[PDB]
């Protein structure tokens, strides 16, 4: 994809991962563990139904049309109807091959894309306490317990708490 | 055709309000009883041999 998270520098997909699209595992001092982060997911989910929704909106209604079976042969005139019908039909299965080539290319990229929102916000939020490992994780440079873990998952992790150890443990 | 050598040629005439219908013959005509009562709508035919159901 054009981001390169997703079949990029995330290697492969967690097939464990069964309750969310995006998230996250550790492993820390009290073990390891895995979470599904719910806003991505979701981000995701939102703009693909989005999509979906557009798309199998509104059927055409037609009633009396053009005859488009003949048990005769007739020349001009039927040769015209079906000229138009099959003009028809070629446009239409140009335009269904057409969006679905170009909703699914977007989608693909519109995933890796949430992937890698949520990698870089992550990231902004370690600020100099971690460092890209390059893979898709972060070497987290002072102890981070289950509550401290479960600080950067929910958005509310404090760097300054962890600086001084942090740059400690990195820099000397 | 069942029995007959002959035919009928069906043709059909429309007329709008304030106008008139007249028909004028010495022989051959197959004359209307009176008119059908034509409508707009949405209405179609289809040729098809699928059952109908509920
Ligand atoms: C974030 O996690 C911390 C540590 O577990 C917890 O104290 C806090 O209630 C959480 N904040 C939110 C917004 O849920």
């Amino acid at each position: 994809g054009l981001f390169g998270a997703i079949a990029g520098f995330i290697e492969n997909g967690w097939e464990g991962m069964i309750d969310g699209w995006y998230g996250f595992r550790h492993q820390n001092s009290e073990g390891t563990g895995q979470a599904a982060d719910l806003k991505s997911t979701q981000a995701a989910i939102d703009q693909i139904n989005g999509k979906l929704n557009r798309v199998i909106e509104k059927t055409n209604e037609k009633f009396h049309q053009i005859e488009k079976e003949f048990s005769e042969v007739e020349g001009r005139i039927q040769d015209l109807e079906k000229y138009v019908e099959d003009t028809k039909i070629d446009l239409w299965s140009y335009n269904a091959e057409l969006l679905v080539a170009l909703e699914n290319q977007h989608t693909i990229d519109l995933t890796d894309s949430e992937m890698n929102k949520l990698f870089e916000k992550t990231g902004r939020q370690l600020r100099e306490n971690a460092e890209d490992m390059g893979n898709g994780c972060f070497k987290i440079y002072h102890k981070c317990d289950n509550a401290c873990i479960e600080s950067i998952r929910n958005g509310t992790y404090d760097h300054d708490v962890y600086r001084d150890e942090a740059l400690n443990n990195r820099f000397q | 055709v069942r029995g007959l050598s002959s035919r009928i040629s069906i043709y059909w005439t429309i007329v709008k309000p304030g106008d008139v219908l007249v028909i004028n013959s010495n022989g051959n005509l197959i004359a209307p009883r009176g008119y059908f009562k034509m409508r707009t709508g949405k209405s179609s035919i289809m040729r098809s041999d699928a059952p109908i159901d509920t």
